[PDB]
RNA sequence: GGGGCUCAAACCACACACCGAAGCUGCGGGUGUCACGGUGACGCGGUAGAGGAGCGUUCUGUAAGCCUGUGAAGGUG
RNA sequence: AGGGGAGUGAAAUAGAACCUGAAACCGUAUGCGUACAAGCAGUGGGAGCCUACUUGUUAGGUGACUGCGUACCUUUUGUAU
């Protein structure tokens, strides 16, 4: 099956008005002030004040 | 003499493009769409200008009969008692002073009621 | 103090000092004319209602300028029967200054 | 001041390119960093790098400061593709296009 | 000198009240969409509404004449297969009284936005009385 | 066609009024044919098809001219 | 890789995929419209808003609402078909 008539530019801008896409939950660790995702060790390697895996 | 079509087919397909400035999608911006919307608003255009006639007198026949019946008397009883007496006042000129001029019309009317009819 | 005139097979509803366009009068720029049909003469509570012409009134002009008016332009195409043709128009007017109006 | 930073013939296609321009359009540059260093997105690591380079050209070629920096036009443009050749079944030949595009950052600190 | 066109923005309407005590349904629901039309005021035009509002108090003492009161029929689909439904005037006098009335007004108007419009202006109500007395209408006889 | 219509908004007679086309008239223009010496007159829907009159493109003569870096051709308003 | 400056040049939006650089097609910015509304998408009428200047019998952009309105070619006795 494939269509008859091809689709307008409007028809098809309208099809993606749901494509958006959404941002992350980023937080601050309040002692060395690095941003990292919520709930997840910083790329520096700290979590909720505690050095976990130091690299 | 070899004649090269690129400058006068270009000059002629910008002619039609700039007549369907305004239209949608395809019908402004392709050559073989926007040539048959050219042709069609010059149809309709040419079809409208005898119907803008029309449905003018009936704007102005409609507003005569409201302002008509505000003094006691239909459309066709005010037209045939102003033909009996002198009048030849138009029908554009007659909705004018129905709306405007109150005064005014309120007087004819009652002028061609004054012929009986 | 309006009048309504006939000129050019139409009617006019007429104030004094008013610029309107009328149909192509033989007359040369600057020249003044007078309306001598008037229908009616209406001077704030006082309308004169004319028996098919007011008697003595008189709506006098002068022509301002000779024009034409912007182009229409016509078409007529029968579809599918290999038939089409073109043409142009604009239409000639006289723009005049009502003067004074005699009731 | 309006330094602008380009990026001509990027190995991606202009209409994904197009998603995470619109989640920087407008912003400050810090908070823009940010959210560009976080995202899964392929274009995102592409367009980090021009948004540094736009900041770095500031900094450098007109004396500005980044911290009152933001981001103030952002547009992906298609750049010329390339064209290959895809065996199907039955000896039926496709033809693929591989997309490029081109990716404008502007800042302002005004 | 063109053509006086109304603005909706500078329109005056007022106010009425009909009473349907014994008015036969479509002589009266006439009257009705004439008024709300705009049709009796020199201001009228086609594309702007110039109507007035109408109220409707004793809607279920409105009449009809001959064999109708039994034999008229009121039918709709309910867009389901063998979804037609039917009740006839004497029924629907007791169950929705003002239905009556609305139906036969709102087929007199014009089927467009500007006609849903106009039939936003019709208050019918089944007491002798209305909720309207701030606007103070004025009577209309028939 | 719908709403709705019952001393009708149905039907049968009679009467008067009005609405209603690109038909007719009014006003302003353009054209064909014929007559007279610019006027009069009647014409001017159209497929196949016949007849008449034109626009624009490239090249040659006019041109060893004329235009053009104080801006040609082309592109775009 | 690609860019922002600096330089060369009469001119780099003449920068090597380099004279001019049209259209289809894809974007960014601004103005007006659009979430109770049914159909060849136009046209007759027409409010409101924005811009420019001659501050409204003006010019430009949008077009709420409303009357009419079933593409083009070919082939046919005849096509929205
Ligand atoms: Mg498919
Ligand atoms: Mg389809
Ligand atoms: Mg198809
Ligand atoms: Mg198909
Ligand atoms: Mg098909
Ligand atoms: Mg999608
Ligand atoms: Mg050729
Ligand atoms: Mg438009
Ligand atoms: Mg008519
Ligand atoms: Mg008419
Ligand atoms: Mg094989
Ligand atoms: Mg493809
Ligand atoms: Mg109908
Ligand atoms: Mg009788
Ligand atoms: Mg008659
Ligand atoms: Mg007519
Ligand atoms: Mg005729
Ligand atoms: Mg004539
Ligand atoms: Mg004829
Ligand atoms: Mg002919
Ligand atoms: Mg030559
Ligand atoms: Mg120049
Ligand atoms: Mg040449
Ligand atoms: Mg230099
Ligand atoms: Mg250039
Ligand atoms: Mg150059
Ligand atoms: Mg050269
Ligand atoms: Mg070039
Ligand atoms: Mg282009
Ligand atoms: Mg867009
Ligand atoms: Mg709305
Ligand atoms: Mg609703
Ligand atoms: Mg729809
Ligand atoms: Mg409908
Ligand atoms: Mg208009
Ligand atoms: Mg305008
Ligand atoms: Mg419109
Ligand atoms: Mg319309
Ligand atoms: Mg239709
Ligand atoms: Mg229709
Ligand atoms: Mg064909
Ligand atoms: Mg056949
Ligand atoms: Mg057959
Ligand atoms: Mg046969
Ligand atoms: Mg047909
Ligand atoms: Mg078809």
């Amino acid at each position: 099956a494939v269509q008859q008539n091809k689709k307008s530019r409007s028809a098809r801008d309208m099809r993606r008005s749901h494509d958006a896409l959404e941002s992350n939950a980023l937080s601050v660790e309040k002692s060395t002030g690095e941003v990292h995702l919520r709930h997840h060790v910083s790329p520096d390697g700290f979590y909720r004040g505690r050095k976990v895996v130091d690299k | 003499a070899r004649v090269k079509r690129g400058v006068i087919a270009r000059r002629r397909h910008k002619k039609i493009l700039k007549l369907a400035k305004g239209y949608y999608g395809a019908r402004s911006r392709v050559f073989r769409v926007a040539k048959q919307a050219v042709i069609k608003a010059g149809q309709y255009a040419y079809r409208d200008r005898r119907q803008r006639k029309r449905q003018f007198r009936a704007l102005w026949i409609a507003r005569i009969n409201a302002g008509a019946r505000q003094n006691g008397l239909s459309y066709s009883r005010l037209i045939a008692g102003l033909k009996k007496a002198a009048i030849e006042i138009d029908r554009k000129v007659l909705a004018d002073l129905a709306v405007n001029e109150k005064a005014a019309f309120t007087a004819i009317v009652e002028k061609a009621k004054a012929s009986l009819a | 103090m309006y009048a309504v005139i006939v000129t050019g097979g139409k009617q006019h509803k007429v104030t004094e000092g008013e610029f309107l366009k009328v149909e192509k009068l033989d007359v040369a720029t600057g020249e003044a004319i007078d309306f001598d049909r008037v229908l009616l003469v209406a001077n704030g509570e006082d309308v004169k209602i004319g028996l098919p012409v007011v008697e003595g009134a008189k709506v006098t002009a002068e022509v301002v300028s000779h024009g034409r008016h912007d182009k229409v332009r016509i078409i007529k195409f029968r579809r599918r029967k290999h038939h089409m043709k073109r043409q142009g128009h604009r239409q000639w007017f006289t723009e005049i200054k009502i003067t004074g109006i005699q009731a | 001041m309006e330094v602008a930073a380009k990026l001509s013939g990027a190995r991606i296609s202009a209409q994904k390119a197009r998603l995470v321009a619109d989640q920087i359009r407008g912003k400050k540059v810090g908070e823009a960093l940010n959210l560009l260093a976080f995202s899964s997105k392929k274009a995102a690591e592409i367009m980090k790098k021009v948004l540094e380079s736009a900041v770095a050209n500031a900094e450098h070629n007109e004396g500005a400061d980044v911290d009152d920096l933001k981001v103030s036009t952002v547009f992906v443009n298609e750049g010329r593709s390339l064209k290959r050749i895809m065996p199907r079944a039955k000896g039926r030949a496709d033809r693929i296009v591989k997309r490029s595009c081109h990716i404008t950052v502007k800042v302002a600190d005004k | 000198m063109k053509t006086y066109t109304a603005k909706p923005e500078t329109v005056q309407r007022d106010w009425f009240v009909v009473d349907a005590a014994g008015q036969t349904l479509g002589r009266l629901a006439t009257e009705i969409a004439r008024r709300l039309r705009g049709k009796h005021k020199p201001e009228y035009t086609p594309h702007v509404d110039t109507g007035d509002y109408i109220v409707v108090i004793n809607a279920e003492q409105v009449r009809v004449t001959g064999a109708k009161t039994t034999d008229k029929m009121y039918y709709h689909h309910s867009g389901f297969p063998g979804g037609i439904k039917s009740i006839n005037f004497e029924k629907l006098i007791a169950k929705a009284p003002e239905r009556v009335i609305e139906t036969a007004v709102k087929g007199m108007l014009p089927k467009n936005p500007l006609g849903r419009d106009m039939y936003r202006k019709l208050k019918v109500y089944k007491g002798a009385s209305h909720p309207h007395t701030a606007q103070q209408p004025q009577e209309l006889k028939i």
